This record gives structure tokens, C-alpha cells and sequence, in this order.
């Protein structure tokens, strides 16, 4: 069995959004479906289940939150009057206090627009002796919303990748860094940054030097 | 005892399905 | 009112191979129907403990969970580098119609591994930066415990704003960290100095790296 939750994107504060959770495997009238969220840096959070016809809802998300069952293997959770309080990961679980659980969609409530990364590489200063083994990594900077996704040549280079948590600048705008150790055999080394909400991907191959 | 409202454990019935 | 879990400590810290407690009260008794939920960046929440004591499947005997009514705990044994993580309690039961579903507030579990002193780089700005008005420095202190403090310095002196950090989780391994510290000046401020430095102190021992904006 599995769960997929899907809807999340970036939503104009005021604005509503219905995310979708969709099971495989198994059948959603026999369990407590349940809509958990979880804002960035903060703790879990319980917005309310479905079992068949029943529905029942946390205190806090009385009538501006609704959940439905839309078909055989599908619930929704339709949200009204969002601000930034709302900004979260939405993660669908079956059973209260259940083990299976999508992988979370995330909302964001902002009045920006999509806004892609830029991408710089990250290398050591030109004129630093060099190494056989260098650290370089990418810069990924100034983007709404979250996710995006780094790779390093395409997915074939995998060990040693450090990608660091983002950071939402108080502009509200994301960045985040990615970092790996490489030699010669991963050579050139090239990050892929792939962002979902402007449809882009921008390839940086980062040369071992600023030279 | 069970008196007044009993607990169901849901923790459990979704264990169990 | 919904039922209000509250969960302490907020954090909780012991060595490789030690043991950790955390406890979740609840505001209204809820009898055994209560769980427990380890979470790690990269997945969703894992199902620890169902049931206040029931292991689920694959969890190993060193998580014990025990309590009831109101009094919930859970303790981890035999400490490793992979059970580094936050804990949350759930309650999870049917009372009169209503679902008692509140999630305790969390408890983060560092785990104490071995000590490593940081290594450190930091990467000028790219030459395509300083045409857009702003240029962001990276550091990065790596493969590091315990915790370490960065500190940026323009021409000696210390940096109070533009400073952004951003500290992987433990690894799983060795229950090391990794940090990256970004500083964000003007074109016109990163123009106007000659040598950056970030500096990562931990403990009393400090490790240095600069660049000079004109020889990169």
C-alpha cells in the first residue's frame, strides 16, 4: 500500500487550495484517513479524518478546512482564507496514529510570484594550491516556492553530496547550497537544479577553480 | 472499568485492519 | 476543548550507547490509545510505538514505550548515531463521538558521538554575482561535533548582518554535522573590501579560511 498527496503550490494569502490524497493498495473506507501538516521548523499538527461518512476536525480548523472523499481511492482537503500561518507541509496518513503516510505536498502562502533560482558554482579561489580532491558544490539562490531538486552529473554522481537544508531569507525568498567532494573520475562536474513551479532546469558545470 | 464514555484506541483498529 | 498533549523536554542530549526519556501528558485521559512517531528529514514521520507500548514493525527493543491515562513515556536504550532525530507523541482514540488526535509538541534527541574538529572552505563568489546587485559567500564547515559557532569578518571586522546558517541533520553513521554559512553584501559593500573570512570556533579551538576579492 501507498500514499500520494498532491495540490501543494504557491498561494496568494486570502486566496483557497485543494490538496488530493490518493491511495493504492487498499481501501480508504476501511480507515480513519487523516490530513496532518507541518510548518518548516515547527511540530506536527492534526487538521482532521475521515472514516467513511465521518468526518471529524481539530478545533483550530472548524469551517475553514473541509475534507471529502472525491472517489474509490481519493480524499481532498479544502483550505479557505489562507495566510501564512498555512505555509506547511500537508501529509495524508491512513489511520489516526497510523504508519502509512505520503510524502507530504507543500503549500506556500505568499503574494510572490514562481521565481526560479540562480545557480552559481562554488569553487575555491583561483592562486589556493590545488587539490586532486576538491570540494565544489552550487549556489542556489533567491527562489519561490520550495521544492527544488539538485543533482550532481545527472544523478550518476551520488556519494559525498551534501545538500544543506533551505533557507527562506527575510525577503521570503529560498536558498540553499550543494556541496561534493570529487576527483578527477567525476570530472567535469556538473549540478542540475530542477524547479517544479517555473517548469526550469539549469545545468552548471563548476570548473575546480575561479580562474 | 469501563463507565461513561469508553476509549476505542484507533491507534489500534488501524494496526489490526 | 481538543485534548492538549504536552511533551517535554523540548530537547535531550546523551552519548552513543546511553539512554533518553520523554514524556507526553495529556490534558484528558485517553487510556493506552497513544503513539509514538520518530521523524528525519528525507521521509515522512515513522510509527515508533502504536498503542502506548506495541512496537511496530521493524523498530528494535530499545524503544520502550509505557504510561497510561494521562502519563505517557517514551525511553531509548543503547543509543546510536542513527536514532538522532524528534519524537513526537499522538494521541489516537474514539471518546464520545469525537477523535482525540493532538500531536505533542516534540522532543529532539541529539546523539553524542565521537568529537571532530571542523575542516572549513569557503567559496568566492561566482563572477556572474556581482552583476545582479547582490553577492552571496559561502563557507562550509565540515564532518564536525559537538555544535560550532561561525563568524564572518570583512577587512577584521566582525560581521552583524547578512549571515544565513544552515546545519545538516546528524549523520546517521557518526553523528557528525555539516554547516554551510552564507554572508550577503551589495556589489557595492563586496567592492568596497579587500578580504573575507569566515571563522568556525568550537569549543576554544577556532579554524580560519580567507579569500581576497581581488585575487579570485
Amino acid at each position: 500500500q501507498s500514499l500520494e498527496e498532491s495540490g501543494g503550490g504557491l498561494v496568494t494569502p486570502g486566496g483557497i487550495l485543494t490538496l488530493t490524497c490518493t491511495a493504492s493498495g487498499f481501501d480508504i473506507s476501511r480507515h480513519y484517513m487523516t490530513w496532518v501538516r507541518q510548518a518548516p521548523g515547527e511540530g506536527l499538527e492534526w487538521i482532521g479524518s475521515i472514516y467513511g461518512g465521518s468526518t471529524y476536525y481539530a478545533s483550530w480548523a472548524k469551517g475553514r478546512f473541509t475534507i471529502s472523499k472525491t472517489s474509490s481511492t481519493t480524499v481532498d482537503l479544502k483550505m479557505t482564507s489562507l495566510t501564512t500561518e498555512d505555509t506547511a507541509t500537508y501529509f495524508c496518513v491512513r489511520g489516526v496514529g497510523g504508519g502509512l503516510w505520503g510524502p507530504g505536498t507543500l503549500v506556500t502562502v505568499s503574494s510572490g510570484q514562481p521565481k526560479a533560482p540562480s545557480v552559481f558554482p562554488l569553487a575555491p579561489c583561483c592562486g589556493d594550491t590545488p587539490s586532486s580532491t576538491v570540494t565544489l558544490g552550487c549556489l542556489v539562490k533567491g527562489y519561490l516556492p520550495e521544492p527544488v531538486t539538485v543533482t550532481w552529473n545527472s544523478g550518476t554522481l551520488t556519494n559525498g553530496v551534501r545538500t544543506f537544508p533551505s533557507v527562506r531569507q527575510s525577503s521570503g525568498l529560498y536558498s540553499l547550497s550543494s556541496v561534493v567532494s570529487v576527483t578527477s573520475s567525476s570530472q567535469p562536474v556538473t549540478c542540475n537544479v530542477a524547479h517544479p513551479a517555473t517548469n526550469t532546469k539549469v545545468d552548471k558545470t563548476v570548473a575546480p577553480s575561479t580562474c | 472499568i469501563p463507565n461513561g464514555y469508553l476509549v476505542l484506541d484507533l491507534s489500534m483498529q488501524e494496526a489490526l485492519s | 476543548a481538543d485534548v492538549v498533549m504536552t511533551q517535554t523536554p523540548s530537547s535531550v542530549s546523551a552519548a552513543v550507547g546511553g539512554t533518553v526519556t520523554m514524556k507526553c501528558q495529556a490534558s484528558q485521559s485517553i487510556s493506552t490509545a497513544l503513539v509514538w512517531y520518530q521523524q528525519k528529514p528525507g521521509q515522512p514521520p515513522k510509527l515508533l510505538i502504536r498503542s502506548t507500548s506495541t512496537l511496530a514493525s521493524g523498530v528494535p527493543s530499545r524503544f520502550k514505550g509505557s504510561g497510561s491515562g494521562t502519563q505517557f513515556t517514551l525511553t531509548i536504550s543503547d543509543l546510536e548515531c542513527a536514532d538522532a532525530a524528534t519524537y513526537y507523541c499522538q494521541s489516537a482514540a474514539l471518546i464520545g463521538g469525537v477523535v482525540f488526535g493532538a500531536f505533542g509538541g516534540g522532543t529532539e534527541v541529539v546523539v553524542r558521538g565521537d568529537p571532530v574538529a571542523p575542516t572549513v572552505l569557503i567559496f568566492p563568489p561566482a563572477a556572474d554575482q556581482v552583476a545582479t546587485g547582490t553577492v552571496t559567500i559561502v563557507c562550509v564547515a565540515n564532518k564536525y561535533f559537538p555544535d560550532v559557532t561561525v563568524t564572518w569578518e570583512v577587512d577584521g571586522t566582525t560581521q552583524t548582518t547578512g549571515i544565513e546558517n544552515s546545519k545538516t541533520p546528524q549523520n546517521s553513521a557518526d553523528c557528525t554535522y555539516n554547516l554551510s554559512s552564507t554572508l550577503t553584501l551589495t556589489s557595492t559593500q563586496y567592492n568596497s573590501h579587500k578580504e573575507y573570512t569566515c571563522k568556525v570556533t568550537q569549543g576554544t579551538t577556532s579554524v580560519v579560511q580567507s579569500f581576497n576579492r581581488g585575487d579570485c
